[PDB]
């Protein structure tokens, strides 16, 4: 909940999902 | 129906 | 989803499957917020013209889930309904303005690998994210054409200015409504569906890299059609009543 909005399997380890990075490259 | 059923505890 | 793709294990923790006790069947998606509630849309529960009026008894929460229709032992948890909470102005009348609901759990829900409480945005968020252009994410278990998926599917859309959101429908739209999805020229396409609904328009904040849940999957005609775009509640502007029910009954 503090927490919140980080996953276990990839923020919270450092991996990045598949797709994760298309909506970054959209935050123009 | 189509669904795997759950246990009946829940 | 239409035109989506097969979620990757635990890419969307706070996914949450409303699920009916009899006949057990899919009724809706659903997002974990914290270790007691769940946010999902209002016409999920309560939509008088088809006689839905779902109560407490009728529903279980399955979070931490993958497979549709597979019981996952040893990953999802099975959570009983202690109350539901359907906002107030919330318009089944009309055009589903306000369509959102929230629910609290029996008991608190343990995280997980599989099972993890999204965030919900602060106004600076909100108005740094909810742009026309930014994409969000979409994850549901709703039919992939307007033919059920095997897995959590998900796929990624851009926000829609609101005059083309406004143009593409004979519907009114209001400021608790955001719509997202590409448009004919750009080429790419996918859409929430049916079952989708009530499930999380998530964007991932590159100021602290969360992922905030900015709507809920609430409406559309047909699904993926040219020229038309999925709607969803716009979860920052119903805040103030997100926060007040779980500040009195919390
Ligand atoms: N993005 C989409 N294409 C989409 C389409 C349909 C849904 C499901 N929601 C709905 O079916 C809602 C509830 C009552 C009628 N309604 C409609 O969409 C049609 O009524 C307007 C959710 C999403
Ligand atoms: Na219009
Ligand atoms: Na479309």
């Amino acid at each position: 909940e503090a927490d919140c909005g980080l996953r276990p399997l990839f923020e919270k380890k450092s991996l990045e999902d598949k797709t994760e990075r298309e909506l970054l490259e959209s935050y123009i | 129906g189509d669904f795997e059923e759950i246990p009946e505890e829940y | 989803i239409v035109e989506g793709s097969d979620a990757e294990i635990g890419m969307s923790p706070w996914q949450v499957m409303l699920f009916r006790k009899s006949p057990q069947e899919l009724l809706c998606g659903a997002s974990l917020i914290s270790d007691r509630w769940v946010l999902t849309a209002a016409h999920c529960l309560l939509y008088p013209p088809w006689d839905k009026n779902f109560t407490e008894n009728d529903l279980l929460v399955r979070i931490g889930k993958h497979s549709r229709t597979r019981y996952e032992r040893n990953i999802e948890k099975i959570s009983m309904l202690e109350k539901i909470y359907i906002h107030p102005r919330y318009n089944w009348r009309e055009n589903l303005d306000r369509d959102i609901a929230l629910m609290k759990l029996k008991k608190p829900v343990a995280f997980s690998d599989y099972i993890h409480p999204v965030c919900l945005p602060d106004r600076e968020t909100a108005a740094s994210l909810l742009q026309a252009g930014y994409k969000g994410r979409v994850t549901g278990w709703g039919n992939l054409k307007e033919g059920q998926p095997s897995v959590l599917q998900v796929v990624n859309l851009p926000i829609v200015e609101r005059p083309v959101c406004k143009d593409s429908t004979r519907i009114r739209i209001t400021d608790n409504m955001f719509c997202a999805g590409y448009k004919p020229d750009e080429g790419k396409r996918g859409d929430a569906c049916e079952g989708d609904s009530g499930g999380p328009f998530v964007m991932k904040s590159p100021f602290n890299n969360r992922w905030y849940q900015m709507g809920i999957v609430s409406w559309g005609e047909g699904c993926d059609r040219d020229g038309k775009y999925g709607f969803y509640t716009h979860v920052f502007r119903l805040k103030k009543w997100i926060q007040k029910v779980i500040d009195q009954f919390g």
